């Protein structure tokens, strides 16, 4: 183990988002107000509730 | 809009028809004229939609019946006899 991880691993140390883009659907995107109220919001007032 | 923030979370007249119509708006904004025959004919759709489930929520949940019976009976006097003997007892207090 301790030449594995002195040579062999680390040799073998090859160890190298929020796609908030309104493009693709900024008519079907609701507004960010309406956004953050269905996405945030109801999950807020969810765990508020809890 | 304005009911359902008062009315429980009753859902969109269209429900999932609402993202259809929202579909058929992105089909005319593909269009590359703007026809107001086809937007009428859209927006049109819609009412029809809306009205359909407004008419069922004034009729069921809204009771307009109930609401017209009232008014029969209240504001038409329906209740007639009932009135009758208001005034056979008002008479006096209402002659001055």
């Amino acid at each position: 183990i301790n030449f594995a991880r002195m040579y062999l691993e680390q040799s073998d140390f090859h160890e190298k988002d929020v796609c908030v883009d309104r493009s693709s659907e900024s008519v079907t995107c609701q507004t960010f107000e309406l956004t953050l109220r269905s996405c945030l919001y109801p999950h807020i007032d969810k765990q508020y509730l809890d | 809009e304005n009911q359902n923030v008062n009315l429980t979370r009753k859902g969109s007249i269209l429900k999932n028809q609402e993202d259809t119509f929202a579909a058929e708006l992105h089909r005319l904004k593909q269009q590359p004229l703007f026809s107001l025959v086809d937007f009428e004919q859209v927006v049109d759709r819609i009412r029809s939609t809306v009205a359909e489930h407004l008419w069922k929520l004034m009729v069921e949940e809204s009771d307009l019946l109930g609401q017209l019976k009232i008014i029969k009976d209240f504001y038409l006097l329906g209740r007639g006899e009932l009135f009758q003997a208001f005034i056979d007892t008002a008479q006096h207090m209402l002659k001055t």
